[PDB]
RNA sequence: UGGCACCUCGAUGUCGGCUCGUCGCAUCCUGGGGCUGUAGUCGGUCCCAAGGGUUGGGCUGUUCGCCCAUUAAAGCGGCACGCGAGCUGGGUUCAGAACGUCGUGAGACAGUUCGGUCCCUAUCCGUCGCGGGCGCAGGAAAUUUGAGAGGAGCUGUCCUUAGUACGAGAGGACCGGGAUGGACACACCGCUGGUGUACCAGUUGUUCCGCCAGGAGCAUCGCUGGGUAGCUAUGUGUGGCAGGGAUAAACGCUGAAAGCAUCUAAGCGUGAAGCCCCCCUCAAGAUGAGAUUUCCCAUUUCUUCGGAAAGUAAGAUCCCUGAAAGAUGAUCAGGUAGAUAGGUUUGGAGUGGAAGUGUAGCGAUACAUGGAGCGGACAAAUACUAAUCGAUCGAGGACUUAACC
């Protein structure tokens, strides 16, 4: 694996933020070397959704953050990120084995010349 | 792991070794060959560690003799062991039992199952 | 003498007949073919050219397609030469098998060492450190670079640089077990290089 | 650790032989027909491999 | 691994009780001795009324180390105590009895008098 | 140890120790030899010989020295009494204070004692590594010779010959063979261990996930017990083996000047750890630019002439996926003619018996489902995701002589 210019504590807290945004928004904007590391932690997190066990749900719940993706007017029931992963994103890839993400290069950033990419969930 | 190493060393695996875990007393009938003699010396004690895979696996047996602790390490598949026994089965919560190196009698007592 | 080319597979141990235990190195030596014979009249020295591993036709290019076409064989990946070897044997295009060796032969192993990056003096050249306490500020430095009088620093003043990657040979290294169905040859000891590295085996020179 | 003599214009110009920067590896898009970087998403026509990302 | 300034308990019936190592014999730059080697050493403690008085300079042989030897079979042996036996110019011990287990390596170095007196040889 | 006062007072840092060495031979050990008050063992002295080797501690700021314990031996000197833009600051040599002594006194003593700021981002040459350009009379891919240079070079103990030769005895071998170590060097991670901050488990305080259960954040990785890949020594494998040519000192053969004699003058033979080889590594920019096998071939516009340019062939690169490689370049494995990386499915080490449910107990807890669950870097299959599409560079081979043709 690769470090990302930050200590061990801040690296884990960064991979959990990025992996959750890709679940919620399905399309994000990161640097090239930073998008080649959340590629691994997201596909390993869809796999826990293709099992559906309580054991797998409790294991993935230790990595997903806790924010409301959107409010559903059932009586109002906010929907959380873990519910989206296990009820929507996981059933979509019931037939594909691997590679639930694609990475598309964009070009350098103005401020610091960093190479930006698009990483999608398809 | 390497497949090619496995077929080469498949034939030298000893199939008469029993199944044991760290934490139970064994009685190794180790051969002690001199210049021109063969003898079966007995070594009995608790099994502390078991490491490695394949024919590289080893185990360690610990005995307290004459007030001095002695530890002896063998390869698992060596042909210099006439036979191996499992006198009794202990109950431990570790895989390496290093916490007995600095522990005398009546506190180094391992329960049985 | 005799020689083959091989790939380092790994390390393991075996038990001998006497009961002792020794470490061995595993060598894969498949697909050796004699490609060219060099004579005094044609070249001035006696040698045999051997090719080790075939490779896909896409990777091979036009000039080396015709070099191996003379021996009627598919393009190879490694090609080396052996000197001081008899030339009455070695017909062109003949396969070379591991069974040219035997039990308890003595061989020499030549390979390229593992690579280390930019390395300092006390790891590259095995020098000594300064005191790490008592107020010192000299820990892992090269040393004095010579006397005042020459007005310069001599050659072979050992200094940092790129460490590994050189060709190293190890002599008088024994052979334990030879297998012809798997093309596997067991050598007691270590040979230079990482896994999957080319290793050139030859009969001992002394 | 301090310069002994000043640097001439010849030596100061010789050293900068390798202080240039290379030409970008651009190419030509098939759809919009304008210049583009290889292996990159086209910025204007906003597509790549003809898929319109 | 025993070198200068290294102490080890005495395992015989002579007056000596603790011993400090002075020098390791064998070569010019030798700096470490193991089971079966002879060292020159001095007595730091002695039981009252013993044959060997405190402060003497005597030769001795190592019988068991914290890091024992390895055998050609590939098996190992380790003790929980460094021990020492005081010998004469020949291989004859100064004491009358030997205490504790003794490594088999002493057999191969013609220390038969010590081997015979030991309670057991491992 | 001195004499002189020739360079330096618009600054040439001054003892001892540390790291790093290199040179001389007037040789401490090991190699060869002459003489001996050389019987043998042990020695003494001199000649050749600089290849390698040449210890750890107690006291003192100490160089030196004395002592303890070893070793084959514990060499003598030069390099600004080698080495402070490489280190230390114990001592000398600032300001404080005190003792003895000298002075009426301020003070002084190279007499003594306690404490006392060691600055600098490397321009040029030099040294250690790594790249770009052109050259080598066509353009390319591999495999190589070797001028020349660097590395290595050390040595102990036991057994047998043999209680033999020698000697009255006490004592006690040269030559030869065998076995096994000390220090040093190269490589490697199967073994013994270390580390192993995205592996496993136990545990305290507090906050959070609405609550119980189960988890997460912070507290040195919170602390503790283990540990995969990789990197490692204190671990393991191997090396200095056996030899060739010419020599030094030395010992001789034949032999004359000088009918004898003499190792010398002509000519030959033995003869050193030394010289050149053997062994390991680099090496064709070795501008003297080498050799071999294979591949592409002789196009088009302009020329008045040297020749100019412009699409290509064999081939390479830009760009992208990477590691057995790596500061960056470079190297190496791949780019759909695909297993290069990620994912997925099976495994492996490692840790050790998950969650849920049930049973026994009032409870902490124990047992079963079950070698369970988890499992970074390790192995094999699989094209599911990303290596799409394109572009740039790259030959038509001068003259003379000779032999073939
Ligand atoms: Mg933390
Ligand atoms: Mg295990
Ligand atoms: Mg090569
Ligand atoms: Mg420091
Ligand atoms: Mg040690
Ligand atoms: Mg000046
Ligand atoms: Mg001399
Ligand atoms: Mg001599
Ligand atoms: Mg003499
Ligand atoms: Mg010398
Ligand atoms: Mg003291
Ligand atoms: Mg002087
Ligand atoms: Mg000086
Ligand atoms: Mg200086
Ligand atoms: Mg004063
Ligand atoms: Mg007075
Ligand atoms: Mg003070
Ligand atoms: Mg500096
Ligand atoms: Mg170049
Ligand atoms: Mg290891
Ligand atoms: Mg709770
Ligand atoms: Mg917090
Ligand atoms: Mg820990
Ligand atoms: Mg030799
Ligand atoms: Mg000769
Ligand atoms: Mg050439
Ligand atoms: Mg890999
Ligand atoms: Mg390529
Ligand atoms: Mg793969
Ligand atoms: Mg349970
Ligand atoms: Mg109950
Ligand atoms: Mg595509
Ligand atoms: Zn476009």
């Amino acid at each position: 694996y690769r470090k990302l210019g930050r200590t061990s504590s801040q690296r884990k807290a960064l991979l959990r933020d990025l992996a959750t945004d890709l679940i919620v928004h399905e399309r994000i904007e990161t640097t090239e070397a930073r998008a080649k590391e959340i590629r691994k932690v997201v596909e390993k997190l869809i796999t826990s959704g293709k099992k559906g066990d309580l054991h797998a749900r409790r294991q993935a719940a230790a990595f997903i953050r806790h924010e409301v993706v959107e409010v559903v007017q059932v009586k109002n029931r906010p929907v959380y990120a873990l519910q989206k992963l296990f009820d929507d994103v996981a059933p979509r890839y019931a037939e594909r084995q691997g590679g639930y993400t694609r990475i598309l290069k964009k070009g350098p950033r103005r401020g610091d010349g960093a190479p930006m990419v698009i990483i999608e969930l398809v | 792991m390497n497949k090619l190493i496995d077929e080469i060393t498949k034939s030298q695996l000893n199939p008469d070794v029993p199944s044991f875990r760290p934490g139970d007393t064994v009685r190794v009938h180790a051969k002690v060959v001199e210049g021109t003699r063969e003898r079966i010396q007995l070594f009995e004690g608790v099994v502390i560690k078991r490491r490695g895979a394949g024919i590289s696996e080893t185990f360690t047996v610990r005995k307290i003799s004459n007030g001095v602790g002695v530890e002896r390490t063998f390869p698992v598949h060596t042909p210099r062991i006439a036979k191996l026994e499992v006198i009794r089965r202990g109950k431990v919560r570790r895989a390496k039992l290093y916490y007995l190196r600095n522990l005398r009698g009546k506190a180094a007592r391992i329960k049985e199952i | 003498t005799k020689g083959i080319l091989g790939r380092k597979v790994g390390m393991t141990q075996v038990f001998t007949e006497n009961g002792e235990l020794i470490p061995v190195t595993v060598i894969e030596a498949a697909q050796n073919v004699v490609l060219q014979k060099k004579t005094v009249e044609t070249d001035g020295y006696e040698a045999v050219q051997i090719g080790f591993e075939d490779k896909r036709a896409k990777l091979s290019n036009k000039p080396e397609q015709g070099h191996v076409a003379k021996a009627d064989t598919t393009p190879k990946r490694f090609i080396r030469e052996f000197r001081d070897v008899n030339l009455d044997e070695y017909e062109i295009g003949a396969e070379v098998k591991v069974d040219v060796f035997a039990e308890g032969d003595i061989i020499d192993a030549t390979g390229v060492s593992k690579g280390k990056g930019f390395q300092g003096v006390i790891k590259r050249h095995g020098q000594s450190r300064g005191p790490m306490a008592h107020g010192s500020r000299y820990h892992r430095r090269p040393g004095s670079m010579g006397p005042v009088a020459p007005n310069r620093v001599f050659k072979n003043k050992l200094l940092p640089g790129r460490m590994g990657g050189e060709q190293i040979t190890i002599q008088n290294l024994e052979i334990v077990k030879v297998d012809v169905e798997k093309n596997v040859l067991l050598v007691k000891g270590n040979v230079p290089g990482a896994k999957k590295a080319l290793v050139q085996i030859k009969t001992a020179t002394k | 650790a301090v310069p002994f003599r000043r640097t001439s214009k010849a030596k100061k110009r010789k050293r900068r032989t390798h202080v240039k920067l290379q030409l970008p590896g651009m190419n030509e898009c098939s759809n919009c027909g304008e210049y583009r970087l290889s292996h990159h998403v086209c910025p204007e026509c906003g597509q790549y491999d003809g898929k319109d990302v | 691994m025993i070198q200068q300034e290294s102490r080890m308990k005495v395992a015989d019936n002579s007056g000596a009780r603790e011993v400090l190592t002075i020098k390791v014999l064998g070569g010019s730059g030798r700096k470490t001795a193991n089971i079966g080697d002879v060292v020159v050493c001095t007595v730091k403690q002695a039981t009252p009324g013993g044959v060997v008085k405190k402060g003497e300079v005597v030769k001795a042989v190592i019988v068991r180390t914290k890091s024992g030897a390895r055998r050609q079979d590939g098996s190992y042996i380790k003790f929980d105590e460094n021990a020492c036996v005081i010998i004469r110019d020949d291989k004859s011990p100064r004491g009358t009895r030997i205490f504790g287990p003794v490594a088999r390596e002493l057999r191969e170095n013609n220390f038969m008098k010590i081997v015979s007196l030991a309670p057991e040889v491992l």
